[PDB]
């Protein structure tokens, strides 16, 4: 990694450019290497802020909420230069924060024109103990199609999902009316549902000077599959915490035969 | 349309989603167990009624109401008060009972010189034969010697539907000695008495088992609705919020800028 | 009976020798 | 034959039958 | 007829004037010829509009939301030749576009003032079905007098008004609660004013294509007895379903039985 810094001490100018420096460097690992390079701006939302102090200082109108006049191509002339050329490509990963908590604010609602995806992290997933702490309802991005993903891959995550959906409902009943009304085939979609919320955890290498764990880089093939099966109902034998913080279904397995 | 006011709302609306699916959920449970014990309750009051239908009754020459203390529940109380009041009209002497607080508040005032008793504590806990009786002895033990009467109360369907019925009370030992019971013979003029308090107890417990499960499902459903209304009123505010804190700014930049130009 | 007790009382006492009182009386 | 109860003294009735079943001397003669 | 244009391709220019043109051909028949003349503007709020575009180049401070400080002035020298006098009289129906649907904007809010009458289209009554989508407690006129209307006029407009504005306090909690709760009494009001709300409606020749229905034109008495009985709960026992788009109230008892 390079770092690149617009502390919050920098004038206006500064905190304004620190993205396109950044952006610079990034182009060259694609575009005289050749790579698939990542981008990280933490956070976007200063980024346009930066923007606005400029042009309030460069005496322009501002236009609706304060904003610049040229929110939209400030915003334009960087978010362009990020993507996949011939001769490699750029992704990059910006931490948004929304003002006001509202989404259709100028600052977000312009920024979303750009995004092809959202990866929301989330406290309450967090709680479950569950990490990485992703929502798997919430996160969302543009190239879930089957047109894009084919269909294997575009089932079997509206497969995930619907459960994790439908458990969600029965969340409600369950601590109320106490977990037993519940079919042969309503406790078939909790137990799998809760199987799954475990799947979808994983240990990091990153943190493995601390975990004392193994890191796993689960692959695409191997996601597929492992969801696929836990759907089909191949693991309902299994129990839930052979599954937790695990990398391949096949450990899933073998966790299992190490908790007897 | 001040992010005051609109704050206002929200804040009361956010408390009456939460307090509302509460009472909903609450609700589901007091009916799913209702429900049940529904099965059996039907049966045994189906059969109190077996002797009657299956064999003619009728009078020559009391109206009970039941429901419950509790509202939000759509309109359990409003519809037997309704064919209450009805009754009470198109009759013939005329005197009432209400089992549930509900019902001594709605088809009341116009009818309290129309009152013989009424009941409380109806609802909360799940009712039982014991609770009948006593509304049967509490009637036995009146001085009012009813020719005829009748039970008014909300038959369950399923959980979005019931259907406020009627059922007749010939209690009247002395109807109960009318030709068509020539038919059974061997009847001491008051072993009859015993079958006819009995079959007093059972009819009222009949409907007050019907009644809880109609209660408890329209509550819920009534419940799910507010709910979900609240939380489509959360969602809309909120919008309508953001849209006027927008605006506000702008407007409020627009006038300093047009203020300063104008220099 | 004559001793004033009623059919539905006389039940009661041997339903109970072999239930809930909820109910609450409001005479006015 | 049709006979209850809360499941499913009293009374009994033949039309198709029906069995229906819910001071110190009644004490004594349930007990 | 005589056709005077000046539409949404002209320049500014030509859309603050032609107002004044079709105005001045009505003009000479009222006075040359003492002549009734019927004058019919769509849309009047476009005259003001043409003159906010062109208010900055005459370079002219703003006044509120950036309209031209002549707004009033404009409107009023403009208005006050379409009247009719002592020589000829000029009915005179103008559509006023309201913008964003805010009724408080410069243009529709001083435009008030120079009517005998206004009929206040609904963006929330339309999308409820009813056409034409007017607001019953907002539209007004000069003539709704009893001196001249008569009373029986006047008191069913009045009993009218009085039970929709009921309705209207009663709908917030009807909103969250529905109607379970509410008085029998307050309940009457309700139906009543459901179908007082529907009886509103009507078919026009000219929408016909659109109501799937054959145009109606209902006659004063017809009108004001219509809603006489309606009030008076002559018709407590039909559907609101058989008063939505009819025209007299005869039709509306049919509706009811072909409902069955």
């Amino acid at each position: 990694v390079a770092l690149v810094y617009g502390q919050m001490n920098e004038p206006p100018g500064a905190r304004a450019r620190v993205a396109l420096t950044g952006l610079t460097v990034a182009e060259y690992f694609r575009d005289q290497e050749g790579q698939d390079v990542l981008l990280f701006i933490d956070n976007i939302f200063r980024f346009t802020q930066a923007g606005s102090e400029v042009s309030a200082l460069l005496g322009r109108i501002p236009s609706a909420v304060g904003y610049q006049p040229t929110l939209a191509t400030d915003m334009g002339t960087m978010q362009e230069r990020i993507t996949t050329t011939k001769k490699g490509s750029i992704t990059s990963v910006q931490a948004i924060y929304v003002p006001a908590d509202d989404l259709t604010d100028p600052a977000p609602a312009t920024t979303f024109a750009h995004l092809d995806a959202t990866t929301v992290l989330s406290r309450a997933i967090a709680e479950l103990g569950i990490y990485p702490a992703v929502d798997p309802l919430d996160s969302t991005s543009r190239i879930m199609d089957p047109n894009i993903v084919g269909s294997e891959h575009y089932d079997v995550a509206r497969g995930v999902q619907k459960i994790l959906q439908d458990y969600k409902s029965l969340q409600d009943i369950i601590a109320i009316l106490g977990m037993d009304e519940l079919s042969e085939e309503d406790k078939l979609t909790v137990s799998r549902a809760r199987k799954i919320q475990r799947f979808l955890s994983q240990p990091f290498q990153v943190a493995e000077v601390f975990t004392g764990h193994l890191g796993k880089l689960v692959p695409l093939k191997e996601t597929i599959k492992g969801f696929q099966q836990i759907l089909a109902g191949e693991y309902d034998h299994l129990p839930e915490q052979a599954f937790y913080m695990v990398g391949p279904i096949e450990e899933a397995v073998a966790k299992a035969d190490k908790l007897a | 349309a001040t992010l005051k006011d609109i704050t206002r709302r929200l804040k009361s609306i956010k408390n009456i989603q939460k307090i509302t699916k509460s009472m909903k959920m609450v609700a589901a449970a007091k009916y799913a167990r209702a429900e049940r014990e529904l099965k059996p309750a039907r049966v045994y009051g189906v059969g109190s009624l077996a002797l009657y239908e299956k064999a003619d009754i009728k009078t020559p020459e009391l109206i009970i109401g039941v429901s419950s203390d509790r509202g939000l529940c759509g309109a359990i109380h409003s519809s037997v008060a309704k064919q209450m009041k009805s009754e009470a009209a198109n009759l013939k002497e005329v005197k009432i009972i209400g089992v549930g607080d509900k019902i001594r508040s709605i088809l009341h005032r116009t009818h309290s010189d129309q009152f013989l008793v009424t009941f409380k504590e109806v609802g909360r806990r799940p009712p039982t034969f014991g609770d009948a009786s006593v509304i049967a002895l509490e009637l036995l033990n009146s001085g009012y010697e009813f020719d005829e009467g009748s039970i008014i109360f909300n038959r369950f369907r399923s959980v979005i539907s019931y259907k406020t019925e009627e059922k007749p009370i010939f209690s009247l030992d002395t109807i109960s000695s009318a030709e068509s019971m020539s038919i059974y013979d061997d009847i001491d003029a008051d072993v009859l008495r015993n079958y006819q308090e009995y079959s007093l107890a059972n009819i009222i417990y009949y409907s007050l088992k019907e009644s809880t499960t109609s209660e408890q499902s329209a509550r819920m459903t009534a419940m799910d609705n507010a709910s979900k209304n609240a939380s489509e009123m959360i969602d809309k505010l909120t919008l309508t919020f953001n849209r006027t804190r927008q605006a506000v700014i702008t407007k409020e930049l627009i006038e300093i800028i047009s203020g300063a130009a104008a220099l | 009976r004559q001793a004033g007790l009623s059919y539905i009382r006389y039940s009661q006492i041997c339903a109970k020798a072999v239930s809930g009182s909820t109910i609450k009386i409001v005479k006015v | 034959f049709t006979f209850a109860s809360t499941q499913v003294s009293g009374s009994v009735t033949v039309n198709s039958v029906q069995l229906l079943a819910e001071e110190i001397q009644i004490r004594i003669e349930a007990n």
